[PDB]
């Protein structure tokens, strides 16, 4: 059952770029400049040629304290060390 | 590489602001960030080629909703286009 | 023309994991434990089902100074800020 349309990018677009290979945010830009999905520069395949590759999960890391009813903590972040390796993606907000 | 869009002003903050900036630089497009007073130190401000204060005097959230100030800055700086991101003004009729 | 066999992992295995989907280092571990490539846990497809997805590039960031004949610099790294977003992978050595 349909419930909603969001006429914008979403937080979770990341996980879609990962399984399809298509840079959604570049696509947005290309589109608005005036191009067409399949123009060789924009490189979006035809619907038939768009496929799922693997599976992806997104976790949003926030200062919501679970030991305090998920109230957002504040302050200076003295240490911030993210992570890496194969199959890992990081999109940083105000965590540096 | 781009037809009309030579410069994009990213009318948001945080994670999505950085994402857009990164997509712009990949396409050789100049980027313009906006920050509220409160966000004078947000790291998305250090990811753009230009940055300008917005909402001077408004409350924290209202400052990123100041449509006319955003348009002033867009115009002042030579921004062909605005990416509104998600949240804030991204779904706002008056702003589009 | 054949020239050499390296009986080990290589620095650039990364770029292969990226276009094939197969975690090479986990595979190594699985193999040495005693499993077989296609055991469902190890999940290596049959040769027919192994394909190329996209293209990947690796750049090795080192303290070799190009303005000084690529002599390795030394010292404390006071600032180290890597990067992120879609299509990006980081495998950290002694850069933190």
């Amino acid at each position: 059952y349909f419930i909603e349309v969001n006429p914008r990018v979403q937080v979770e677009h990341t996980i879609t770029e990962m399984i399809t290979g298509i840079d959604i945010v570049q696509s947005q830009l290309f589109i608005a400049d005036g191009y067409a999905l399949h123009d060789q520069l924009v490189a979006i395949p035809k619907q038939e040629d768009i496929h799922i590759h693997g599976s992806a999960i997104q976790s949003r890391i926030t200062t919501e304290d679970p030991l305090n009813n998920f109230m957002p903590d504040t302050g200076r972040v003295d240490t911030y060390r993210s992570t890496g390796g194969f199959g890992v993606r990081l999109d940083a907000g105000n965590g540096f | 590489m781009m037809n009309r869009i030579k410069k994009v002003l990213v009318a948001n903050r945080g994670e999505i602001a950085i994402r857009v900036m990164r997509a712009c630089t990949e396409l050789k497009i100049k980027t313009v960030a906006i920050y509220s007073q409160e966000d004078t130190g947000s790291f998305h401000r250090y990811k753009s080629d230009e940055a300008y204060l917005v909402g001077a005097g408004k409350k924290p959230i209202d400052a990123y909703l100041d449509i006319e100030n955003i348009i002033e800055i867009a115009k002042e700086s030579g921004a062909d286009a605005i990416h509104p991101g998600y949240g804030f003004l991204s779904e706002n009729i008056e702003f589009a």
